[PDB]
């Protein structure tokens, strides 16, 4: 979204209220991260409390290994509710453009105020906090989703292009799987059918080889600042941690049923988080449920009982499907009826384009075949 | 739908090209060029008169010479010098009064 | 108007895929056509007979 | 002789000159108008970016201790290699 | 890539297109310069210049 | 106080001056660029340090666990004695810009800190020496302009076969 | 010393702006190969090894305005100077080497301590990984030599070649007058064939070094590349 | 706020100066955009047509500004140096000898390396001006 | 044929032996531009673009050129 | 060329069948293996960690023909000369009568 004076004057207004909202945010998350770290310290497995190393196989750089450093903590309902765990999400992105920001400003001094003005006419990067009314929280949404909508495609082609020119599936059922993937939002895509893809990409390529650009690309897809990106484990770090928050929250919903009793709002806010409903689609009750089933069928009945997701990659092109709306076309089709070269029409044709209308036009087969009889009496006289 | 090229403005574009993909080539451009202009920006007037010229140098006029006459002028009267000063001449204004009149 | 294929090609184009051939792409798609009258029988008597079984 | 003088730019417009003082200065003047205000801590990065290498540069220069002469920089002839001066 | 194009057959044909027209013409005046600077540069009216030995760029170049 | 700004065209004065550098200004100098070198020893020091607390516990086992390069005893007595210090305790490991804002922050405060404080030393001793180059400085501190061919003007020491230009 | 020129280009700028203002398809390149790595199928790189494309195609669009337009009399090679070609092969040759470096796996180089373990480490296997690191930057070092020396080479060759003839024609034409024409006419037909074969052979040596200059930079990556098998 | 980094924020109407334009283009795609104008790396195209006319106006120009503008300086040396060594002495001649004098600038450029040495150097016993005429 | 190094470009045949003697050729259709066509002249009736202007006129008008490029100073010369 | 796996612990010779310059630098020896540098070649070869010894060549290299090599070259010092111009260290006194100006207070 592009910035205006009506935004600058909104965020302006709500700088420093948002500024204490976002402080009260920062003691609540932090108190919720506190018990979550405790707990996952104590009650996590040995590699993932030891922070295991992976490396690749090519360059030897390490990364996040879903297996091992990612844990999904079953028992984490007794001490963390759903709604914190939302929360603690929410807090996260809010913190992580904050911080950005913040380190913008202590290394540029007050050189950076014009750019904090540019800022606060956008609401793509200021938190959720600076809206206190319902209309500039649904304008904020939008801004994120058209974010999305601008970052997402190019993660999938980037995936589906490097994957298709490089390599090819094995079986038919992961060749439908493939070409079913990435489709666009405007059809509905069947999980069971899908799913073999995340094991044919982990094949191709897990978590822990995901490449630069690819990570910058889902980073800006995930509404994360990539400026300064940095190496890849940094960000990739932060969207372990996010994902790892959205799969426990999944796993405590699953088994206690919560989205079913979860309100309408609040179910349209789980599935936003997920990168599965757009707010500017006015989803109803139905397509949320929908959606959100399908979700946890690609998770697959392995989530429950073990923890286990599929392959990170291909679960973030899936989730993102949704924001590859079909590809814009707008006139009406008596537009065909027109010329698009009628500026030349004043040049005419010179003696080579005459040549080859003649020669290539209706009369082509007289031409040919009078040119092959000279030809070939002039060879038999040569002889 | 969204392309660096396509979408965003000449600037915009020169930016993320030469910040998200080609970088570190920036970088030792800019390097480059600061080398450059620190140890290859100086040219003597020796040097000018021998290749500095395309057909060679007319000493019958001696542009050089004519360059520096302005550029001293012009330092001169703009930062009030007194090139009569003995730290210039080496000596006294009353040595150089008799040095004009015996001359 | 032909919306999807200038997306996938600009997209593919600015993510460094400057490359126009897709051979294994096309090795996955080439064969495909509209089957004939009696492929067609035959494939739904395999589908009623798997239906009965 | 000749030959070799056609591979030479054939668009040569304008030349300047400035002498390294002149420029250096100036553009110490435009450094320190620019990192003077309050707003900018001395102990912020672009700060330091702008002040510690020349710094360092500077005294490494100070402290050089040669035993060779090396000559001025811009004098007006350097092309003879028996006149250092 | 030298693919296609008009190609006069012979050089009456080159008035048939006016590109290959002004080809012509500068090919004209191409070979048309050699005769004028034959006829110049060895008439029997030029004369050295008196001062030729005074300076040259044998001279300045050493 | 920005100490830099004022000193940068006194030391650009000085090196065109550098002829009147008094042995005391060189044996000032070198002090700087010793303290220089010692406050980048210190700031690495307390970035591998940094760097240390905060590795993984299975990154610490890999670098100070078997197998040993020299194998003498000494080296795996040390490897061990360090990984039990480190792995005893609980440690924050944090990853990502967390350890880099961990790790950096401090050490460039370090130093930061150091070279500014060295450099408003260097100022005070260049105003207490008792030669041109101090007297420049105290001129340069006074009026705020730093005045060329000081040297010259106020007749400073010359050697002995160099005076005649004074002789006036 | 700030000299204010301007580059060669001026009108090939605007002709590029002509025919360009619309698009069109390229499916003739100088260097093809480096959009060609991998030719087994299922290998597959997590290395942008695919970034130098870009650099390839506008480099040769660059040199072959220049270079190949050289070869009309008069036309002037702006660039044609030794230390700026170094920049120029050092900016790209480097870059890429500090890409590589910023890597920051070190089992990268252990390909440059050649031989096994059989050849004595200190006094056979030392010295080849001493020589091959000396042998990349003298890689750098031909390849900006060769493209300074190929063009100096063939463009004094031309000058010298068109002053004879030159002199020759105007100042011993009259002979087809006399009764040595036929010397004069086996002369001027050895320079007609003198002058085509020249051109023709600057013509291929100037998209052939090109070829080269980029297939060294292509060879430099591909050196430091490990492809995975997919499975 | 205060620019757009997009394309699409139009500063003019579609219609701004259509007709010129279409002309423009007119004039760029009837001979380049065909089959067989083929392009090498966009620098070297198919159409024959194009070379024939490029090559000769890029010449011509090229031979203009070097006849006007570089070879001149050489020539007013020459000039300068052989007839007294200042501006106003070759002024003091009449435009014939100038003429003359610059036509056998010409005769040394064609000779070059090839061609007799008399016309620099001096054979002994000759009666003309040596070096040192003017000195 | 050729032109120095452009070549005319030939169209392949497309018809089979068969198929080509089939072919009844009425020339009466042809453009009056290209009527008793051949190959390797087929612009031998093709109009000129100047009524009158031969290509030997061209040709002469470029050595005119050349020739006033070399003899103007000759006649009209300048001081420097 | 070919992808390159770490050896197992299992699989990494012992350091004392190493060999130096000499011979192997076993018991009563072992504190040698520090100074000699061709032993700890042998050693890394052995214990596949041939880096050790590529990576520090290349670098220099490198640092040789990016950074150090011009700096040497333009400020580099020269040899000394045969006759010397010591300094007398009699420049930059202030002279007799003269008053600096007051520090700042
Ligand atoms: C004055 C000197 C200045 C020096 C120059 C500075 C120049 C600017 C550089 C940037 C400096 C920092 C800027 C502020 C950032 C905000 C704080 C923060 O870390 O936020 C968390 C957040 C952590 O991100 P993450 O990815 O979630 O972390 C993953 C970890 O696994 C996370 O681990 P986890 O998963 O276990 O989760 C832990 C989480 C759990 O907690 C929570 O979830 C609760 C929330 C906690 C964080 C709250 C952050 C709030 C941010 C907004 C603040 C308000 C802004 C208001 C703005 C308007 C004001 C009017 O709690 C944390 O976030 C803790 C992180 C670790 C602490 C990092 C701080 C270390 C430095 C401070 C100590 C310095 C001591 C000096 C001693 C000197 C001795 C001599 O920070 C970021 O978003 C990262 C920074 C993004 C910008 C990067 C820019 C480049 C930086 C390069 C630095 C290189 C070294 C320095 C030299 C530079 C030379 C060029
Ligand atoms: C036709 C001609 C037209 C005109 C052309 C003009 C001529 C241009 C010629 C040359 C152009 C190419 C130059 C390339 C150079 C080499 C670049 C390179 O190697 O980059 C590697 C690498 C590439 O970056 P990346 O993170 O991988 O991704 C870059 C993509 O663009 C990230 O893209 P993304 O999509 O992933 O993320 C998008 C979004 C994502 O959203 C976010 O990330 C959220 C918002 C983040 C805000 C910023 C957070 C910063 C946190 C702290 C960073 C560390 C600070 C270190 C300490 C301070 C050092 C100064 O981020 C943003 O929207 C970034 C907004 C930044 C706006 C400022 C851009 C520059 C405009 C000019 C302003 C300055 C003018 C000075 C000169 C004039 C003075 C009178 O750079 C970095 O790692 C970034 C380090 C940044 C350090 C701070 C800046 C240092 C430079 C000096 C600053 C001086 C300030 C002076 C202030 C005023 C004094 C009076
Ligand atoms: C990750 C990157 C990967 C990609 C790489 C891509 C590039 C290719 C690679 C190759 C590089 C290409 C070059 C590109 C251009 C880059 C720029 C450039 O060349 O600038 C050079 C440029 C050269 O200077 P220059 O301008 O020519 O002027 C020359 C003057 O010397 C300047 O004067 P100054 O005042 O600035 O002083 C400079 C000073 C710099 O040094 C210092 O200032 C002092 C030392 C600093 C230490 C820093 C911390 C190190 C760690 C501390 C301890 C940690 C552990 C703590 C716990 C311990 C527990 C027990 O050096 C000296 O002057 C020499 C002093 C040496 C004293 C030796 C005294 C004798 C006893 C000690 C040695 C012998 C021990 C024998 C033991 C035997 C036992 C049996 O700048 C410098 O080198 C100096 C300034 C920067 C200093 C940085 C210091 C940190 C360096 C990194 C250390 C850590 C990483 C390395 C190890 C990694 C292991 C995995
Ligand atoms: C205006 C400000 C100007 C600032 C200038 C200073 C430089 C820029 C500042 C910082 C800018 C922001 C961005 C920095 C890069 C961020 C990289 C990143 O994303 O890291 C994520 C990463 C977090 O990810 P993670 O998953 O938690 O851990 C990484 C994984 O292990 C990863 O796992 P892996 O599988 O990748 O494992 C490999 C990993 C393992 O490494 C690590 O990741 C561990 C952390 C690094 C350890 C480094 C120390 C190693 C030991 C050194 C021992 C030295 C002994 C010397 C003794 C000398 C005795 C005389 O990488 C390595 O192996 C690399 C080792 C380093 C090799 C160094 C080679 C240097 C060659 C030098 C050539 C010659 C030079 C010239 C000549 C000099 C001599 C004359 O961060 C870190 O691990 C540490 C980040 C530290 C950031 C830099 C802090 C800067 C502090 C500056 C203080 C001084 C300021 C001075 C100001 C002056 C006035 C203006
Ligand atoms: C003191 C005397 C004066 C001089 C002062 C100089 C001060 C110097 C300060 C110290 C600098 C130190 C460092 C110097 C390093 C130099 C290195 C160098 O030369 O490298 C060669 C290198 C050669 O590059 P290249 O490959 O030839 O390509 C560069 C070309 O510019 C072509 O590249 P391109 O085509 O890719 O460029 C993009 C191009 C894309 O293409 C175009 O846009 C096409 C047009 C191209 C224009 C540029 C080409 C210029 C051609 C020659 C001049 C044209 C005629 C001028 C007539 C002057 C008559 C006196 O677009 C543009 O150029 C944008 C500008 C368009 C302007 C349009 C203006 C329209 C006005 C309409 C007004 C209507 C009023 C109606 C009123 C009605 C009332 C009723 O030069 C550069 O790369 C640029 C060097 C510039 C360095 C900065 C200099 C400082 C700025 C000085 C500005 C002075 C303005 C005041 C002048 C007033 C008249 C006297
Ligand atoms: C007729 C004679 C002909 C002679 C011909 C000789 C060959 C000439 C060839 C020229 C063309 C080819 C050029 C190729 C490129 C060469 C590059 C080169 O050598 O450059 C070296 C030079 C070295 O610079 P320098 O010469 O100013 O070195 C300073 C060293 N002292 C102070 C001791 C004198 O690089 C530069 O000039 C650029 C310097 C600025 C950019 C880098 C800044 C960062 C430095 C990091 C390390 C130090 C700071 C601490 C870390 C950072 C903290 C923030
Ligand atoms: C931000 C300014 C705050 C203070 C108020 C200054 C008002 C000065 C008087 C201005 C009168 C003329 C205004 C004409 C309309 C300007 C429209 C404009 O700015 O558009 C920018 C437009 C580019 O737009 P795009 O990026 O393509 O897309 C825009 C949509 N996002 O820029 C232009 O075309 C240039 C227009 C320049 C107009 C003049 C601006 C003058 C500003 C001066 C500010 C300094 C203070 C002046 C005080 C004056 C007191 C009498
Ligand atoms: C967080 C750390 C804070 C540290 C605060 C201060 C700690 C106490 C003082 C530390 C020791 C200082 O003592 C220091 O000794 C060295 C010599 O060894 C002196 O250095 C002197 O001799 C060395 C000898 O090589 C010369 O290179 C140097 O040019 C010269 O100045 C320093 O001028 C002096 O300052």
């Amino acid at each position: 979204m592009q910035g205006s004076w009506s935004v600058l004057k909104k965020n302006c207004s709500n700088f420093f209220p948002g500024l204490l909202a976002f402080a009260q945010q920062t003691q609540e998350a932090y108190g919720i991260w506190l018990r979550i770290y405790n707990r996952q310290q104590k009650y996590g497995p040995t590699d993932f409390v030891e922070q295991s190393e992976t490396f690749s196989p090519d360059y030897h750089k390490r990364f996040h290994s879903q297996d091992k450093n990612m844990w999904v903590d079953k028992e984490l309902c007794t001490e963390v509710s759903q709604k914190e765990v939302a929360r603690l999400m929410t807090y996260k992105l809010d913190m992580w453009r904050m911080a950005h920001c913040a380190g913008a400003l202590l290394a540029t001094g007050g050189y950076a105020i014009p750019f904090g003005l540019f800022w606060l006419a956008n609401d793509t990067w200021v938190p959720s906090s600076f809206n206190l009314t319902g209309e500039e929280l649904r304008a904020w949404r939008e801004a994120q989703d058209l974010y999305r909508y601008r970052s997402a495609p190019s993660y999938l082609t980037d995936t589906k292009w490097h994957f298709d020119f490089h390599a090819y599936p094995w079986n038919e059922t992961q060749e439908r799987a493939w070409d079913d993937l990435f489709e666009k939002n405007d059809v509905r895509r069947d999980p069971k059918v899908v799913r073999p893809a995340a094991e044919m990409y982990d094949g191709f390529i897990k978590f822990e080889l995901i490449r630069r650009k690819s990570l910058r690309h889902l980073c800006r897809s995930m509404n994360i600042p990539t400026f300064p990106m940095l190496a890849r484990l940094c960000n990739g770090t932060r969207v372990r941690d996010y994902w790892n928050l959205a799969w426990c929250e999944d796993y405590m919903v699953i088994t206690q049923r919560l989205h079913e009793s979860m309100t309408d709002e609040e179910l349209y806010d789980y599935a936003w988080r997920r990168y599965l409903a757009p707010y500017d689609k006015n989803l109803n009750r139905e397509q949320l449920m929908e959606r959100v089933e399908d979700y946890f069928e690609f998770l697959g009945p392995d989530f429950v009982a073990h923890g286990k997701a599929p392959n990170l990659v291909i679960l973030t092109n899936y989730v993102l499907g949704y924001y590859n709306d079909p590809a814009y076309l707008e006139g009406d089709i008596s537009e065909l009826d027109k010329n698009d070269y009628d500026h030349l029409a004043s040049w005419g044709k010179d003696a080579f384009l005459r040549r080859l209308e003649f020669e290539n036009g209706p009369l082509r087969d007289q031409v040919e075949a009078h040119t092959q009889r000279l030809l070939a009496e002039r060879a038999a006289i040569a002889k | 739908v969204y392309t660096r090229w396509k979408c965003d403005r000449l600037p915009v574009f020169q930016l993320k090209l030469f910040t998200q993909e080609y970088p570190m080539h920036a970088a030792v451009g800019i390097f480059t060029i600061i080398f450059l202009w620190k140890h290859m920006s100086h040219c003597s007037e020796e040097t000018e008169r021998k290749y500095g010229w395309w057909a060679g140098y007319p000493y019958w006029r001696d542009p050089i010479a004519r360059r520096n006459e302005t550029k001293y002028k012009q330092m001169i009267i703009n930062n009030d010098v007194d090139i009569t000063h003995p730290k210039w001449t080496g000596c006294s204004v009353e040595q150089l009064e008799e040095l004009s009149r015996v001359v | 108007w032909c919306p999807e294929v200038r997306d996938r090609a600009e997209l593919e184009v600015d993510i460094t895929g400057w490359q126009w051939w897709s051979p294994l792409e096309e090795r996955r798609l080439l064969p495909v056509r509209l089957r004939s009258v009696n492929e067609v029988r035959e494939i739904m008597s395999k589908t009623q007979a798997k239906k009965s079984a | 002789s000749n030959p070799a003088d056609h591979f030479r730019p054939n668009l040569k417009a304008l030349t300047l000159y400035a002498e390294r003082q002149h420029y250096v200065d100036r553009w110490l003047h435009v450094k320190e108008r620019w990192l003077a205000p309050w707003y900018l801590p001395w102990w912020s990065p672009l700060f330091q970016l702008g002040t510690w290498y020349s710094q360092r540069s500077r005294n490494l220069f100070l402290v050089e201790n040669h035993l060779s002469y090396r000559p001025y920089k811009f004098r007006r002839n350097d092309e003879d290699r028996n006149n250092p001066y | 890539m030298l693919l296609g194009g008009f190609v006069p057959r012979r050089f009456s044909q080159f008035n048939r297109d006016p590109c290959w027209m002004f080809f012509i013409f500068s090919v004209g005046f191409w070979l048309g310069e050699y005769p004028a600077m034959m006829i110049k540069y060895n008439a029997r009216d030029l004369v050295y210049d008196p001062h030729r030995y005074v300076w040259s760029h044998h001279d300045d170049h050493h | 106080t920005k100490y830099e700004l004022k000193m940068q065209y006194f030391d650009e004065w000085m090196i065109r001056w550098r002829k009147f550098q008094t042995e005391s200004d060189w044996e000032i100098e070198k002090g700087r660029q010793w303290w220089r070198r010692f406050n980048m020893a210190v700031s690495g020091a307390l970035f591998c340090g940094l760097v240390l607390y905060t590795s993984g516990t299975a990154t610490l086992k890999r670098q100070y666990g078997l197998p040993h390069f020299f194998d003498i005893g000494v080296d795996g007595q040390a490897k061990e004695t360090m990984l039990k210090t480190l792995t005893s305790r609980w440690r924050y490991t944090p990853q990502g810009y967390g350890r880099v804002l961990i790790t950096g922050v401090p050490t460039y405060i370090l130093f930061v800190t150091l070279e500014h404080y060295r450099e408003r030393r260097r100022m005070q001793q260049y105003l207490q020496q008792n030669t041109v180059f101090g007297e420049q400085m105290r001129r340069l501190l006074s009026t705020g302009k730093i005045e060329e061919y000081l040297p010259v003007n106020i007749k400073a020491t010359l050697p002995a076969s160099q005076q005649a230009i004074y002789n006036y | 010393m700030f000299l204010f020129f301007f580059c060669d280009l001026f009108w090939l700028r605007l002709l590029l702006c002509m025919y360009y203002c619309v698009w069109s398809r390229l499916c003739f390149i100088v260097y093809f190969n480096c959009l060609m790595l991998i030719f087994d199928f299922l290998l597959f790189c997590l290395f942008d090894l695919y970034l130098f494309v870009g650099l390839c195609l506008f480099l040769l669009l660059w040199f072959m305005l220049f270079n190949l337009y050289s070869l009309i009399l008069y036309y002037c090679i702006t660039y044609l100077n030794l230390y700026l070609l170094f920049c120029i092969v050092f900016l790209l040759y480097i870059a890429f080497l500090f890409l590589f470096c910023f890597l920051c796996d070190f089992f990268l180089f252990n390909n440059l301590l050649v031989g096994d373990s059989f050849m004595d480490v200190f006094f056979i296997r030392f010295l080849l990984c001493f020589l091959e690191c000396f042998s990349l930057l003298c890689r750098c070092l031909s390849t900006f030599l060769r493209l300074f020396c190929n063009l100096l080479s063939s463009h004094f060759l031309l000058l010298m070649f068109f002053d004879f003839f030159y002199f020759i024609f105007v100042f011993f034409f009259y002979g087809v007058f006399c009764y040595w024409f036929i010397l004069f006419i086996f002369v001027f037909c050895f320079c007609l064939l003198f002058y085509v074969f020249l051109y023709l052979l600057d013509l291929f040596a100037a998209i052939l070094q090109l070829f080269i200059f980029c297939n060294m930079i292509l060879q430099l990556i591909m050196d430091f590349l490990l492809f995975l098998l997919f499975v | 706020v205060l620019f757009s980094t997009y394309r699409s924020s139009r500063l003019v109407s579609k219609e701004f100066l259509h007709g010129p334009v279409m002309r423009f283009r007119a004039l760029g795609e009837y001979y380049f955009q065909r089959a067989w104008n083929g392009t090498l790396n966009w620098a070297l195209p198919g159409e024959y047509r194009l070379y024939a006319v490029m090559i000769p106006f890029i010449y011509f120009y090229h031979r203009w500004h070097n006849d006007h503008t570089l070879d001149r300086d050489h020539v007013e040396k020459a000039m300068i140096m052989r007839w007294g060594g200042t501006l106003e002495d070759v002024r003091k001649l009449s435009a014939k000898d100038q003429l003359r004098v610059r036509c056998f600038t010409d005769i040394e450029k064609l000779y070059s390396a090839y061609g007799p040495k008399d016309t620099y150097l001096q054979p002994p016993g000759d009666t003309l001006p040596g070096k040192d005429f003017y000195r | 044929y050729n032109m120095l190094v452009f070549r005319d470009p030939k169209r392949r045949p497309q018809l089979s032996e068969e198929e080509r003697a089939k072919v009844v050729v009425n020339q009466a259709e042809w453009p009056e531009e290209f009527k008793d066509f051949d190959p390797d002249d087929p612009y031998k009736n093709s109009p000129e673009i100047i009524k009158g202007m031969s290509s030997w006129n061209l040709f002469l008008w470029g050595v005119e050129c050349a020739f006033i490029y070399q003899f103007y100073e000759l006649v009209f010369p300048k001081s420097i | 060329g070919e992808l390159f796996v770490r050896p197992k612990l299992e699989e990494i010779p012992p350091a004392d069948q190493c060999r130096g310059f000499f011979g192997p630098l076993n018991d009563s020896l072992k504190f040698l293996r520090l100074l000699d540098i061709k032993w700890m070649m042998n050693r890394a070869v052995a214990m596949r960690r041939e880096y050790l010894i590529a990576t520090p060549t290349l670098f220099t290299f490198i640092w040789m023909f990016t950074w150090k090599g011009a700096v040497i070259y333009f400020w580099g010092d020269r040899a000394p000369p045969r006759r010397m111009d010591w300094n007398t260290e009699e420049t930059g006194r202030l002279p007799l009568g003269f008053k600096p100006t007051p520090a700042p207070l």
